[PDB]
RNA sequence: GGAUACUGC
């Protein structure tokens, strides 16, 4: 503990969800906080949106880790699986492209949601 | 060279190659560790605040080294006991901090920089 | 988790709890052993420093006795077996509790606890450390003058006792050869 | 008040050996040679770092104690093989172990367990059923060899309990054949009355020493009792070290006329000394140049050689500690003393009593009894006595002060090669 | 959400 010897914020995101978030993101956030888990489409959409608002790679990683850990899953499982997706949304791996946030046209014409 | 000294500390600057072999006290261990942590934190703060070639940087770093009693200036007199003590401090403290700053890559980088 | 130093005033008999070298803030800060905790009491514990020394030695004896009592408790919540006897049957983690035969016996008062208690008793009498770390700037200036030299000397003498005790503890020499190889 | 007006001054409360005159005289330590018994193991003569015991180290020390005593007993008894205590045994098997209590209370015949060593039993325990044993005497921490059967694999039933084997006595060299008989006065603390800090009993004893001029004076602690009512309630106006220094100065300077070798043994009740057993010698007092050769600051326990006579001594109240735990089938003190001698340790009780702090590495290194002592000084809160246990003269001189009233001391005469009658005479006398 | 591998039992 020698290194720790005396000699945008995640918390406000919820606040934003009250007013600024468009109804799509409001619904996604409500479901996420209700169940601490999102199917793939929701993960992609919400991750891209939180990238758009400005949540940095470290910030987004922390937020997703904290939110998913409550879903009764192993902590290491998150780094094993979802870390690559989170990195890719920010153009960190693979083709390494700064993927832009979904446009309303894409969201309307993107994968059609189903039950769940 | 009063009682238990030697040629173990010829020069002020050293590459910290040979680990210490002495038996020190727990109080000495803690004092040396904390003192060198203060020195390194002062180095980091002055590096952030000032340009390392600046005269303000040099003055403040000399003040900190004097306050914590670390070797910073040569002495063309001889190896005086007090000087020996200071050098011993430096040599042990460094390795103690090595033990403190080798667990994580981040920490390692920080240590190296300072 | 360390017990604080309890001293009963000889005059008024009120308990004084000491947890730091200095008490108060700003220019109203003075060493703890300068004035009694009872406003109506004018007795200065610094006057009865022989009694403070004796109480310190008695407390150190009490803590050493607690450590050497060697009380062990089972780590299992559903067993919590408490024994003085250390069994020779060991698992990889330590002594095996002979009540349930499935959990480890942990020391009720480990060596670290005693070491930290002695270090705390040294801390509550470390004038120089308190001045450098605990005390603020204006408070340090107010305390680094005369009118406190006698208190400083008495505090140094009291810290000498805890230092002497700690010098005899194996939890007081660090072999740097074993660390760096 | 009560002590100063006593009427039984000088009364001989107990006697043993050759009858002597009403007055005892010594050689003033003229032809006297006092040293620590030179055995294979080095003695405890300086402080050792303590307060750091690893449970593994305690396990190792206890296990090696059991193993070593069992090896000696196996060689002595020509036992073929030891068997694991825990394993079932339909036929009779010989098992080595140490006794203990299945609970935290005091041992009784229905709460006895035998714990084996690491070599033969992996440290496993087994309950013991003493229904088939006709005669026994067991205390916790006692290393025993038993023949028995374990039909259920869950309860060992001893049928024979092997007796203890004391160490051989010392064979003195002829260097001290021509030395005269030596007089030893032994006293144990407390030295002051419960309500005083003036050391009146100590002054009376010093007067007795100067009057009789003994060759050795063995003073056992406490010298500044921790249980003294003044000490506990913090009524002392001077530091503990100062009171102890005053007491030691009184003892040493007051004995100058007698020229008597002083042997000072610390006690666990010494409020000013390190609370650990084996206790290192006192080191806070530097005798003047004229008393350096006379004062011997020894450790607790101590094995002393006096012109070839081996005297064992301990300040610890061994008899009180073991009497509270010893269980027998049917003299109790003689049994406990024989147990101490046969276990070959100055503190064989495990777990110890609540009033003693034991560092087990130091216990292993400095509590083995080198030989069976010619005289064994064992002060106790129990009644004074002079007993002959297996040829060793065990002396309990009581304590110099018993509460508000004066206590007792002991005086004995020792000569190497006398008649085995190394103890010519011994007497417990009143102060 | 998908795709590519190959271990096990
Ligand atoms: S997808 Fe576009 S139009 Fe539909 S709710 Fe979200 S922001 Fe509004
Ligand atoms: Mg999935
Ligand atoms: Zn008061
Ligand atoms: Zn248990």
């Amino acid at each position: 503990h020698l290194s720790h010897s005396y000699i945008i914020s995640l918390e406000q995101i919820d606040g934003f969800a009250a007013k600024s978030f468009p109804l799509c993101m409001r619904q996604l956030h409500k479901s996420l906080r209700e169940n601490h888990h999102l199917r793939h489409g929701g993960r992609m959409q919400y991750g891209l949106f939180l990238k758009g608002i400005g949540l940095t790679l470290e910030q987004a990683l922390q937020f997703w880790r904290l939110e998913f850990t409550k879903g009764k899953v192993d902590s290491e499982k998150f780094d094993k699986v979802y870390a690559y997706s989170i990195r890719h949304n920010y153009g960190k791996e693979g083709k390494r492209t700064d993927y832009t946030p979904y446009s309303c046209m894409k969201v309307i014409l993107s994968n059609p949601p189903s039950q769940g | 060279t009063g009682d238990r000294k030697g040629d173990l500390y010829p020069s002020s600057l050293q590459f910290y190659q040979h680990p210490p072999t002495e038996n020190i006290s727990l109080i000495e261990f803690e004092t040396f560790a904390i003192e060198r942590l203060k020195l390194l934190k002062a180095v980091e703060n002055l590096g952030v605040s000032y340009v390392k070639n600046s005269e303000e940087y040099s003055k403040k770093l000399e003040l900190e080294l004097r306050k914590l009693k670390f070797p910073y200036r040569p002495l063309h007199e001889e190896i005086s006991d007090d000087v020996y003590d200071l050098r011993r401090k430096d040599h042990i403290s460094h390795f103690i901090l090595r033990l403190a700053y080798c667990q994580s890559e981040d920490l390692r980088r920080w240590f190296i920089q300072q | 988790d360390c017990e604080r130093f309890k001293f009963f005033c000889p005059k008024c008999g009120t308990e004084n709890i000491y947890d730091n070298v200095f008490d108060g803030s700003g220019l109203q800060i003075e060493p703890g052993l300068k004035r009694c905790s009872k406003p109506e009491c004018d007795a200065s514990p610094l006057d009865y420093v022989i009694q403070v020394h004796n109480k310190l030695l008695l407390d150190i004896r009490r803590y050493i006795k607690k450590y050497y009592s060697g009380w062990l408790v089972c780590e299992e919540k559903t067993c919590q077996n408490r024994t003085r006897r250390l069994p020779l049957s060991f698992s990889r983690n330590g002594p095996i509790c002979q009540a349930c035969s499935k959990a480890t016996l942990r020391s009720e008062y480990p060596e670290k606890a005693l070491y930290t208690q002695l270090c705390f008793y040294r801390f509550i009498f470390d004038w120089d450390y308190a001045l450098e770390k605990v005390v603020s700037e204006q408070e340090r200036g107010h305390l680094k003058k005369k009118l406190f030299q006698e208190s400083e000397n008495q505090y140094k003498k009291l810290k000498s006792t805890v230092d002497q005790v700690l010098s005899r503890s194996g939890y007081s020499e660090v072999n740097l050869s074993k660390l760096f190889q | 008040q009560k002590y100063g007006s006593r009427t039984n001054r000088g009364e001989v409360v107990t006697t043993y050996g050759e009858l002597q005159g009403t007055t005892w005289n010594g050689g003033s330590g003229s032809n006297t040679n006092v040293e620590l018994f030179t055995s294979l193991d080095e003695p405890l003569t300086k402080m050792y770092k303590f307060m750091f015991q690893k449970l593994m180290d305690i396990r190792e020390v206890v296990s090696i104690k059991i193993e070593e005593l069992g090896a000696s007993l196996k060689d002595h008894f020509q036992i073929d093989e030891f068997t694991s205590v825990s394993l079932p045994a339909q036929e009779t098997v010989t098992v080595l172990g140490q006794i203990g209590c299945d609970s935290n209370g005091k041992l009784n015949s229905k709460s006895v367990i035998l714990e084996g060593d690491r070599e033969h039993s992996a440290g496993m325990q087994v309950p013991v059923d003493l229904s088939e044993l006709k005669d026994y005497s067991l205390f916790p921490g006692q290393v025993v060899i038993m023949e028995g059967t374990n039909s259920t694999g869950r309860r060992f039933v001893p049928t024979k309990l092997y007796e203890g084997v004391p160490l051989p006595f010392h064979q003195p060299s002829k260097e001290f054949e021509e030395c005269p008989q030596q007089m030893v006065i032994t006293a144990c603390g407390p030295f002051t009355t419960s309500d005083t800090i003036t050391y009146d009993a100590l002054k009376d004893l010093i007067d007795i020493v100067n009057r009789d001029r003994p060759d050795i004076c063995i003073l056992l602690g406490p010298f500044l009792d921790a249980k003294h009512e003044q000490i506990e309630n913090l009524q002392l106006t001077v530091t503990f070290e100062d009171v102890f220094k005053r007491c030691l100065k009184m003892i040493i300077e007051g004995t100058r006329p007698s020229g008597c070798h002083l042997v000072i043994v610390p006690s666990l009740r010494d409020v000013h000394h390190d609370p650990v057993y084996p206790q290192p010698p006192f080191s806070c007092f530097e005798p003047a140049k004229e008393d350096k050769e006379r004062v011997h600051f020894v450790a607790d326990p101590c094995t002393l050689s006096v012109n070839g006579v081996v005297i064992g001594m301990t300040s610890t109240d061994l008899l009180f500690h073991m009497g509270a735990e010893e269980i027998s089938s049917s003299d109790r003190f003689s049994r406990i003393l024989r147990h101490i001698l046969t276990q070959r340790s100055y503190y064989p009780l495990y777990p110890p009593n609540e009033e003693i702090n034991i560092d087990y590495e130091a216990l292993y290194s400095y509590t083995p009894m080198p030989v069976t002592p010619d005289v064994f000084i064992v002060p106790s809160e129990l009644r004074y006595f002079i007993k002959d246990v297996t040829g060793c003269i065990c002396i309990n001189p009581g304590r110099l002060t018993k509460g508000l009233v004066g206590g007792t001391y002991a005086r004995f005469l020792v000569k190497s090669g006398a008649m085995r009658s190394t103890c010519i005479s011994a007497q417990v006398v009143r102060v």
